[PDB]
């Protein structure tokens, strides 16, 4: 939960390490790119976090069907 | 008794026909009027003599609807079901027989218009189809009040 | 997909091993008061145990309508946030702060309500609510109750 | 479908056997065709639009008058009915589809009707008012026919107002204001100025398209010709008649045009 | 005017300026969306 | 329930005498029907060439034949007539038994109409296609013959379905 | 007892049809309005006046409609079927007389503004029959009043 | 008593059966008509299309027959299930049956003139006509699925 | 005990009637914009003032159906046949003045589409029109709202 | 008990309405097909595409009366009238979206084949179409058979 | 004992009504898109948007109907005649909006299809009306939603 929340952050950081790396070479491309980085790491971990906070306390149990 | 869920609504669709009929009626003699003036100015002011005779209906209906509201009245006495549905039957005939006369009138208005725009001569003479229209309409009117004054017959 | 659980039409084995396990029930059948104990939750997807089950239907489409609520919101916001940052690339004159502010203020705090309650029910997991309630409390418009 | 052998049935065998028997030697064929049509006599009224198509030009003819009198001399039956200059025009508008319409759009008579050119726009102005009222008269598979006739008639008075009539007024808005897929996307032709530009045009018709080709033959001729001539080269399609359906019309379009031929043989 | 056009952002700016275009610099919502779009169309066909 | 009682205690014989009566009716409007269609045909060449009258009197034949088999269904209905006894008036066999002619008549009027409609259509083709071309008229009559198979069809269903009758 | 489902019926009915009338009353005052409207853009502001007169038409009848409703208080006296049968009588005839009266007000202006766009000097004649038609629904209007005052005379 | 409706059955099977066999025999031997005017010998092979249309009759007999023999009352006792079934049976026969007769006889009317026209295409209409009488076969596969259920 | 099998119905109805009038109205009123688009697409942004009021009528439809649905609640009171009749009708009286009213703004969009393309002047004449047809469908709300309102027995 | 009744009726009723939206489907393409062939024979090949994609829909429908058949058996347990009542419903609802499918594939089939010789891109568009449209038949389906599964339960 | 039968049709006419838009929609679509793009090979994608935006219709209408099977469980709880009216209301207004909607998408979508040919400038208006008429969808997918949520809680 928490700890993957971090993980989610953190791997926005190498990812971010990445592209500049590789953006260097253009500073206003490198802003545009770190743009791009930051939305999908949102977006990803965002989704995640609809699926954690979904299953994390349900309201309903699961029935199986026979 | 269930008396007026006859009565009352024969009463009131006495009066929704004859509605109907005067309105069918004043459109087609509002569009030949129309049509008439736009071919002369003149003879618009003149031309709706047809228009307002198709206005009796209108009055003849709402005289026959104050009549059969009145003609209900429980607390002066009770009314059993054929007193509702002599009402009843006064009101279907009357205004049918304004829907009639209204149907017929609003014809006879929309082939007059262009009769008196065409020949003066017979625009005054036209005004018989019209007349008896209204007879029509009168001897409808009457012979709904004689049925309906035979509320009180009842025992 | 991968956070979905759904492979090819087919769960699979998640990160965790099982997320929910049936409460007792060495022999009794799943619908029952005991039902399934959910010793932790899976983290990589949705638990393999609801995708093919009997109410794998309730409980998706809950999951499903508050996930597209939320991401409409935050596109919404998205949208909204880049009205000021065009007015002043392009040096817009007070129309931003006249218009953009109210507009991006007024849906964003009618939608706020209907967030914060999904997020809520989510985190304190007020079962009173579920996905009824929440439209239920949204509903009235008068004060009080 | 019950309703042909209801009532029909025995006129249609007439006339399908009167058009499989088809195929001053020009005037008897057209005296006897017009017979033919006349002893024939719902139908009724496809056959009265049928006649009316050509007296509209008998009536245009008729309304000179200028050597008036030898209106006699061509009243053949099928097209120069009797019953189908102002004063006399008014008269002459009842009994006639187009002529009420005709009355108010050429109501300047002479002035709208000159012989030149004025004359030429009336009876294109009639014609369209008759194909209009064909066309109200929808139900069956010859709407199709008289929709490409009409198409044809437009078109080849579009050409000619572009070849050499646009100097006498029949401008790009008199294309379709004067000049009678047409009925809905005319204006493609109001700046088919060229020969080429005839080609373009009909391009925008796959079914059109390569109709024109060299554009030598067929769009030479002005008035009703150009497009009219590929209405009859592609009249194979009218030889198809399939049964159970209206084809009085295209026994007497094939009547016709087997008088033409006749008279375009002559002496060889 | 046109925004430059990389040769990978070049599809995702032709599919986003079939509404319209500009001022010489005025908003591009074609940044945002090169990824949004992604991050969205993911959700209707998720499976892996 | 009231309401569906008395729909169930309708009388079955009724029900039985009107199909009869719909079978020979249907058959014989539908045979009608298909005559006037191809007669209008065959008029309309006897005009245009009175040469091919015996090729065109086939058409009437079939037609005809449809008349004929529904007048042989309708005997045989009221063959399969009985004496409908007071006791058994609303018995398990006789509700069945009027059940069964009432569907046999059924199939036999609607099947005898079909066939005639479409055999008048066949025929006033083929009268007009012969009198295109009398060469055609073999091939016209064979499918005519073919399509004339409906109405034999549904005179064996109504025939099959009539040994159902067990009328006390 | 069921006398509320014939009040709510009623008032219901006579709500519709008044609307019917009304909606097709000004969808022909502007199909008549849209040739006026490119021909003549200056009298185009004065022909407004059959949408006008459809409006009045219709606030008429969910005028008479809101009192209907307004009349049914169960709480304070019982509502019997005579009750009931009245208003929904009342509501029908209100509906009726207000579709027929919308109607003809629709065909009158549909001609009266190629009338008048033709010449101007028939705009006295389309007031005159635009009034005259108008007439028909207040008399509609005042028959409902009648019948829903009538209506709570039962014991 | 419930077995009117299993008898009623048979008889509608039939009869709606016939009624599109006989609408798409009627509409096909018209065209025929039309192409033998003109086209000699494309006539007399174009007739496979009407010789078609005239089998669906055929399969909703037979169909008619295997419903009228399994209404046997002093056989088994006939309970309001077996009713039931049949007549359901013979519901979807019929009117599948004058479905596919119908969409054969416009087929088959269009496919005469286009022969006439290019005999190349002969080929490509009878592929399409037959794939749409599969149609009719298809009613006749649940026919019997559906008349099979008769056993309790 | 059968009050709900009218109310649920009366409000389905009312939704149904709406929507059926708005979708009524808008395809003329599309039909008229894209014939204008074609002909001037100057102001075809402009001439889709009737096809966005199209939608009100719809907006209103669903804002009288959530009205109804909160209307039936069994649990705070016993739901007598007195409460689920007047809601239906009100649900239906609601329905048919939206009916109504978007074949009515339909008609009138139609006319004015192509009376705007011969001379933009008539924008005004138009608009007013327009907003006295849609008077209609505001006062069958205002009736279905004032007869919903009554379900105290 | 009188469930069958009802089940029966809707498994033949899917059948029915699905081979009518089929044949009304085919129709029309197969009209299409011989209009397009008869000048450009080359193209028939191509333009027979949508004449199996509607006869899909009769495989669709037979698919589902087989099922609705095999979800009734009386030996097996006590059909009460709740399953009968699911299965009629499925049964229904597959049909009627079978036949609206059908009618729609044939009337973009016939369009598409009358505009396939004009232009080549045409047996992609019509392709296209008949697929999209497809699509809602096989929805149909889906909802059928999740209809039918819910069907056996019955407490 | 009969509610769950009202409640499974209800369903079914939900995703029948769905299924008849959709394909009304998407046939006047295809026909639309046939005609257009014979001329230009632009309406074979460029104007494909209609074609899936009927779709949605249909597919909005599928999810409402298997919310609507998945609502009924009478293991879990007996159902009363409450829950299988509002299920019924639910469906009946799900599909009836589907209609309506596909109805209004099919002909815009068509008219769209013809102005293609024309002045490409008026694409975006055509989107926008298409946007706008699709809205329907979505309101009547909100008020079956509703309907749903308020089902289960009868008494």
């Amino acid at each position: 939960f928490l700890v993957t929340t971090l993980v989610f952050l953190v791997i926005g950081i190498i990812a971010s390490l990445c592209t500049r790396i590789c953006c260097n070479r253009g500073p206003s491309t490198n802003l545009l790119h770190l743009t791009l980085v930051i939305t999908a790491t949102v977006s990803c971990w965002m989704m995640w976090a609809i699926v954690y906070l979904a299953q994390m306390k349900p309201l309903i149990v699961p029935i199986l069907s026979e | 008794e269930t008396a007026p869920f006859f009565g009352f609504l024969g009463a009131a669709a006495a009066l929704v026909f004859s509605c109907m009929g005067a309105a069918y009626g004043t459109a087609k003699s509002g569009v030949g009027v129309a049509s008439m003036g736009v071919m002369r100015p003149e003879l618009v002011m003149k031309s709706i003599v047809p228009v307002v005779m198709a206005g009796v209906l209108g009055i003849y209906g709402l005289i026959i609807a104050v009549i059969i509201s009145t003609g209900i009245n429980p607390k002066a006495k009770s009314y059993y079901l054929f007193d509702g549905y002599a009402h009843l039957s006064s009101g279907l005939a009357c205004g049918l027989a304004g829907l009639s006369a209204g149907m017929a009138i609003g014809i006879v208005g929309d082939a007059g218009v262009r009769a008196n725009a065409q020949q003066p001569k017979l625009f005054v003479g036209m005004i018989l189809i019209l007349i008896f229209a209204e007879a029509l309409a009168l001897y409808g009117l009457i012979v709904g009040i004689i049925l309906s004054s035979r509320a009180g017959q009842s025992r | 997909g991968l956070i979905y659980n759904e492979f090819f039409s087919v769960p699979f084995e998640i990160f965790s091993h099982s997320a929910y396990a049936c409460r007792d029930l060495s022999c009794s059948e799943a619908t029952t008061v005991g039902l399934i104990k959910v010793r932790d939750t899976y983290p990589f997807g949705v638990d393999p145990v609801w995708h093919g089950s009997r109410s794998e239907l309730p409980f998706l489409n809950s999951l499903k309508m508050k996930m597209s609520i939320l991401l409409g919101v935050a596109q919404m916001n998205l949208g909204i946030i880049l009205s000021y940052f065009n007015a002043t690339f392009f040096r817009i004159g007070v129309n931003i702060w006249c218009q953009f502010i109210p507009q991006i203020i007024f849906l964003n705090s009618l939608f706020g309500y209907l967030s914060l309650l999904i997020i809520l029910k989510w985190i304190t997991g007020s079962q009173a609510d579920l996905y009824h309630v929440m439209i239920y409390m949204f509903l009235s418009p008068t004060d009080e109750l | 479908a019950m309703t042909f052998n209801i009532h029909g049935g025995y006129l249609e065998a007439i006339v399908r056997g009167y058009r499989a028997g088809l195929l001053t030697i020009v005037e008897k064929c057209t005296l006897k065709l017009v017979d033919e049509y006349k002893h024939m006599l719902p139908l009724s009224t496809f056959l009265e639009y049928i006649t009316y198509g050509h007296m509209i030009d008998n009536v245009v003819l008729i309304v000179t008058g200028r050597d008036v009198q030898e209106l006699l001399e061509k009243c053949h039956p099928l097209g120069m009915f009797d019953s189908i200059m102002r004063e006399l025009y008014r008269l002459v508008l009842v009994d006639t589809p187009l002529a009420p319409y005709f009355s108010e759009c050429i109501t300047s008579e002479d002035l709208d009707d000159m012989n030149i050119e004025i004359m030429r726009n009336t009876l294109y102005k009639a014609y369209l008012e008759d194909f209009y009222k064909f066309c109200q008269k929808l139900g069956g598979a010859t709407a199709e026919i008289m929709s490409d006739l009409l198409a044809f008639e437009a078109d080849r008075r579009a050409v000619n107002i572009t070849i050499n009539s646009i100097g006498t007024e029949l401008t790009r808005d008199d294309r379709r204001k004067l000049y009678s897929l047409y009925p809905y996307g005319h204006e493609e032709l109001a700046v088919c100025e060229d020969i080429d530009q005839v080609r373009g045009v009909m391009e925008k018709y796959p079914p059109y398209q390569s109709i024109f080709s060299k554009l030598s033959y067929g769009e030479s001729q002005m008035l009703d010709k150009a497009f009219y001539e590929e209405e009859v080269k592609r009249l194979c399609l009218a030889f198809e008649q399939q049964f159970h359906y209206g084809v009085f019309f295209a026994y007497m379009r094939l009547r016709e045009q087997e008088i033409r031929n006749l008279m375009w043989i002559s002496e060889c | 005017t046109y925004f430059r056009t990389n040769k990978f952002t070049s599809a995702f700016q032709e599919i986003v300026d079939a509404y319209g275009v500009a001022k010489y610099r005025e908003a591009n919502p074609g940044v945002f969306t090169i990824v949004t779009f992604p991050f969205l169309f993911a959700v209707m066909f998720g499976d892996w | 329930s009231s309401w569906s009682r008395a729909l169930v205690k309708i009388s079955p014989y009724t029900f039985s005498a009107i199909g009869i009566a719909v079978a020979i009716g249907v058959s014989v409007l539908g045979a009608a029907w298909g005559i006037y269609i191809t007669g209008s045909s065959l008029i309309g060449a006897a005009i245009k060439a009175p040469r091919i009258t015996s090729k065109n009197l086939i058409s009437v034949i079939f037609c005809e034949a449809v008349a004929i088999y529904g007048v042989i269904v309708a005997i045989i209905l009221q063959t399969k007539l009985e004496s409908v006894p007071a006791s058994q008036i609303y018995a398990p066999e006789s509700l069945r038994a009027g059940y069964a002619i009432f569907a046999s008549g059924i199939i036999v009027g609607f099947a005898n109409l079909v066939c005639g409609l479409c055999v008048g259509i066949i025929g006033s083709s083929c009268a007009l296609s012969d009198a295109q071309n009398s060469s055609l008229f073999v091939k016209i009559l064979v499918i005519e013959i073919f399509g004339s198979a409906l109405g034999l069809f549904g005179v064996i269903v109504g025939i099959i379905m009539s040994a159902q009758a067990s009328w006390p």
